[PDB]
């Protein structure tokens, strides 16, 4: 993006920020970091909220099961986690009929 | 300056998906060529993880019909053993030894062979009629004549010998039925057996489900490089521009 | 043994149908305890391998079945098998079919290896040319630039 005029910035995280709306409507503390990133004056906010992202991404991974630090390599111990209950869907299901 | 400039954007999104696709990787890649490459060892890893997949989960549906085998109403034959026994005043024998104990049930086992899967009924002439339309059922059905609640033990030619028990079925003709293991009469703890079956199957299916998620990764790599390089090969390993628009 | 009655042969055998025609009976009862590895359900009979007359059944026949009296209280009933113990004449046909389901599989995996070799060559060539001529790729012609 160093190449870019700082309008379109604008728009891309006018659209970002949009979107974030709805994907963190559940969650109140990230909710309320987002309410208080939008401030212009404070830009740190803005980075804090990131990292306020991926420490909350973090404490949720249910490292029982899960052990990468990065939530971004998480989504393969997820869809991991989804095939093996889905295997263990279809054997309750029998044991149930049964 | 401008027409480096103008070039530079496409250029640095372009390093960018290439380092984070090959960091993803294990190696680094510096050629197309050497992408060919890459995407051939995973063509291979792909067509061999395939096939241990497959045979797990062969191994797999062969366990969960073992279990299934042992299932209801007593484990037997119920595929058509059910409406075999329903259908006429009996009870299965299977059934009716259900109870005995772990070290008799292998003799008894022995002792009625074949037949021990049979269904008991004291008049053999319900089946009489029947008998035509039966086209469904296993190759080899089985009956026995008594009372169903009380039914006295079967007349046998029997002979025990050491963990085993010879007969003869017919006129010439003798049947060696060796103590079985696990057997089918007292099927109380075969269905402890089949909880062992499950057990087992624990296992298989985590490794199979291990195989199909290394499956999908490699498929979604395998993607992801096809995605990479319609939108990327035309700058991949080109020279930096920054450093030429610095000078 | 001829293949119509071979189905009937294996219905009315039954797991008899496995079975050693031994006309003496004598060299199992001592080597029946010293039989481990054998099939549990051992199936012996007495006969004379030469001419083995026919197996001991009360043997009704009914439609595509057989029912036989197979000892007392014990009325057992079966149905025709297909490819039966008996009657086997080496069923070749059976392994010809196989084969001809082989390599028909054989040949449908040599044409689809050989069109993917023809994908990676014209793969090739396609790298070939984006590593050599990818920078002047479409490019005008600077001929009528040199001439202006």
């Amino acid at each position: 993006l160093a190449y870019m005029e700082g309008g379109a910035l604008r728009s891309m995280s006018d659209k970002a920020l949009g979107a974030l709306r709805l994907a963190v409507a559940d969650n109140e503390h990230l909710r309320d970091a987002l309410r208080l990133s939008e401030d212009p004056k404070r830009p740190e906010r803005k980075v804090q909220f990131f990292i306020a992202v991926y420490q909350h991404l973090r404490e949720r991974i249910r490292q029982d099961i899960i052990r990468t630090d990065d939530p971004v390599d998480a989504i393969e111990q997820m869809e991991i986690e989804l095939a093996r209950l889905t295997e263990e869907l279809t054997a309750r299901e029998q044991k149930l009929a049964i | 300056i401008q027409s480096l400039t103008a070039r530079a954007p496409v250029w640095l999104a372009a390093q960018d998906t290439l380092n984070q696709l090959c960091e993803q990787s294990g190696e680094t890649l510096a050629s197309s060529n050497d992408v060919t490459e890459y995407m051939q060892q995973l063509l291979e890893r792909e067509r061999e993880a395939t096939v241990e997949r497959d045979e797990v989960a062969a191994q797999k549906r062969e366990l969960e019909k073992q279990i299934e085998r042992l299932s209801q109403p007593s484990g037997a034959e119920d595929s058509r053993m059910i409406a075999l026994a329903e259908r006429f005043g009996g009870v299965l024998l299977s059934e009716i030894y259900d109870d005995i104990t772990i070290d008799d049930a292998p003799y008894f086992s022995a002792l009625y062979g074949p037949a021990r899967h049979g269904i008991v009924v004291p008049d053999l002439s319900l089946v009489r009629p029947h008998l035509e339309t039966l086209e469904d059922c296993p190759e080899d059905l089985y009956l026995i004549e008594g009372d169903p609640q009380s039914f006295d033990d079967s007349v046998f030619n029997a002979e025990e010998q050491t963990n085993a028990v010879l007969v003869k079925s017919s006129d010439r003709q003798w049947r060696y039925s060796r103590y079985p293991e696990l057997p089918l009469f007292g099927r109380a703890a075969r269905e402890n057996r089949l909880e062992a079956l499950n057990l087992e199957r624990d296992a298989l299916a985590e490794r199979y489900a291990t195989l199909s998620f290394d499956v999908q990764k490699i498929q979604r790599a395998h993607q992801a490089f096809s995605q990479f390089v319609g939108k990327h090969l035309s700058v991949a390993f080109d020279t930096d521009p920054e450093a030429e628009i610095r000078e």
